[PDB]
């Protein structure tokens, strides 16, 4: 099969041009079209036959296509720019390809430490023969967080489901951690610890049975 | 205007089939080719195949052909994608797309998508549990409580408070999916300490999957 | 510059294919754009530079060259619409098809043939192709030449080159 390769990633300043390169074995000789597709929506086409560019598209937006590289140039970025990029090509074998995809990240976003909130469980769950505690972490960037837990200061072994970071409304980031006991392990231990890491800084808050 | 209006999400069991149709309009339907994309979550597009609206004739991509059927109704102008045999591991949005029946056009229009969502887990309401506030969830005279709605399915539940007349301060949080299948989330609001001997706080929760409405008293411990 | 039955080939003549008209040139001339016709230029040299040296391209310098005009691809050592690069159609040429916001390249077919929806509209079907040129000259009329219409002699004349019109019975 032809492979074409992307960058899983790559990161520019606002108003700083931006290359996203699409790999492939004398892929001069093929058309290359690119797709944009933000989270939430369907890719959109911004860029066909090498570089043709959509009405619509900012004229930022530059593609290029020669020897085994094609590449999409965006010139000036702004931070709407910052989504999933696809380059296509057809094989004349009789099937269409898409690249791995690149993300784009715009930088300038001011990094931000997580706001960390813990639960211990309810009466009422308690009295139905089960335990959960809640790790609610909030308000952080850049979106990636470590999460781990602690009976009473050793680490514990299993029962942790923890989300993956989601963007908010205000454009930081947001996830969640529970950890499962029984009523038992929640009773038998001093306390529990939620240890949230960020960027090398941990944030760590601790309850205990009342 | 050309549009391609994909049918709605989809929740199925391992096994069973779905059928995702593709609605085409505002241009020559036998000029353009319907494709099919996959998305995994997190993931990226993986070409499925095309269908001819002419012929009928289809081009399966490598090995989709096992469980993937592309039909075409040219009287109605829809393109059908019909999945098989139904595993959790086909869980994605799959999209149509067009493109001029030549070599190497490009997919200048595509529908919004459909979410098929294959799993084991079946039908379930929430059990929503109080967050109660206390001085550990105190902080600087604001205080946090808020609900736990766990072991629900599928997708998706929504949380407001006081029947929604509470909106500040409120956050309601993503849902953990769990080994089980079942989904879990919390909905925190941040309030002033001195209000909660006066002021009561509810969560209203609802899944309307299995028609259940919580409304949870949230006290003080 | 789109062609059409009434453009003027400035130094050359219409053509018609099984979906659309363009220029042909005279002799040993080559197109500058869609409609003029020039003499090329063998060796670019420094003198040669922006004269035409081919279909749709001119001398550039570097420092000479022959390079393809804004908007073509040299494929085959033939100057080539982008949007074309890939399209091979067999029994036609690719063109520039711009009935919608989004170009795509589409097959053209010789006279006889005609786009088989089933092929990827490549020429590789038979049908039919009604000529549609205005062939106004004195004993001149629609003919499929070499695969494409052009107005040529009557049955029956040929081009004298004492005044260069169709003559004979």
């Amino acid at each position: 099969s032809y492979v074409l390769t992307q960058p899983p990633s790559v990161s520019v300043a606002p108003g700083k041009t931006a290359k996203i390169t699409c790999g492939g074995n004398n892929i001069g000789s093929k058309s290359v079209h690119w797709y944009q597709q933000k989270p939430g929506q369907a890719p959109v086409l911004v860029m066909y036959y090498d570089f043709d560019r959509p009405s619509g598209i900012p004229e930022r937006f530059s593609g290029s296509n020669s020897g085994n590289t094609a590449t999409l140039t965006i010139s000036r970025v702004e931070a709407e720019d910052e989504a999933d990029y696809y380059c296509q090509v057809w094989d004349s074998d009789r099937y269409w390809v898409f690249g791995g995809g690149t993300k784009l990240t715009v930088l300038g976003q001011p990094k931000a430490a997580p706001s960390v909130t813990l639960f211990p469980p309810s009466s009422e769950e308690l009295q139905a023969n089960k335990a959960t505690l809640v790790c609610l972490i909030s308000d952080f960037y850049p979106g990636a967080v470590t999460v781990a837990w602690k009976a009473d200061s050793s680490p514990v072994k299993a029962g942790v489901e923890t989300t993956t970071p989601s963007k908010q409304s205000n454009n930081k980031y947001a996830a969640s951690s529970y950890l499962s006991l029984t009523p038992e392990q929640w009773k038998s231990h001093r306390s529990y610890s939620c240890q949230v890491t960020h960027e090398g800084s941990t944030v760590e808050k601790t309850v205990a049975p009342t | 205007q050309v549009q391609l209006v994909q049918s709605g999400p989809e929740v199925k069991k391992p096994g069973a089939s779905v059928k995702v149709s593709c609605k085409a309009s505002g241009y020559t339907f036998t000029d353009y080719y319907i494709h099919w994309v996959r998305q995994a979550p997190g993931q990226g597009l993986e070409w499925m195949g095309w269908i001819n609206p002419n012929s009928g004739g289809t081009n399966y991509a490598q090995n989709f052909q096992d469980w993937v059927t592309m039909t075409r109704d040219t009287s109605i102008t829809t393109a059908y994608m019909e999945l098989s045999s139904l595993r959790s591991d086909d869980t994605a949005v799959y999209y149509c797309a067009r493109d001029r029946i030549t070599t190497a056009a490009p997919f200048d229009y595509w529908g919004q998508g459909t979410l098929v969502t294959v799993s084991s887990a079946s039908t379930k309401g929430p059990s929503v549990f109080p967050l109660a506030p206390s001085s550990k969830s105190t902080s600087g005279g604001t205080a946090a409580l808020g609900c736990l709605v766990k072991d629900y399915f599928p997708e998706p539940v929504t949380v407001s408070w006081n029947s929604g007349a509470l909106t500040s301060g409120v956050h309601t949080f993503p849902a953990v999916l769990q080994s089980s299948g079942l989904y879990s989330l919390s909905s925190v609001v941040t309030v002033p300490s001195s209000s909660l001997g006066t002021q009561t706080y509810i969560c209203n929760v609802n899944h309307k999957p299995s028609n259940t409405k919580v409304d949870k008293k949230v006290e003080p411990k | 510059a789109k062609v059409t039955v009434d453009t003027v080939c400035k130094r050359g003549f219409l053509i018609q294919m099984s979906g659309h008209l363009e220029c042909k040139c005279e002799n040993d001339l080559v197109l500058v754009n869609e409609e003029t016709c020039e003499e090329k230029v063998l060796k670019c040299d420094e003198k040669t530079v922006n004269k035409p040296c081919g279909d749709f391209s001119k001398c550039i310098k570097i420092s000479y060259a022959c390079k393809c005009n804004l908007g073509y691809d040299m494929v085959n050592n033939v100057c080539i619409p982008n949007e074309c690069k890939q399209v091979t159609c067999g029994n036609g040429k690719c063109i520039l098809d711009t009935s919608n916001p989004v170009k795509t390249g589409v097959c053209s077919c010789n006279i006889g043939k005609v786009p088989n929806v089933q092929d990827q509209n490549k020429c590789s079907k038979d049908g039919e192709t009604k000529c549609s040129l205005k062939c106004l000259k004195e004993q001149e009329t629609c003919k499929a030449v070499d695969g494409i219409y052009k107005c040529d002699c009557k049955d029956g004349f040929i081009i004298d080159q004492e005044s260069s019109i169709c003559t004979g019975t």
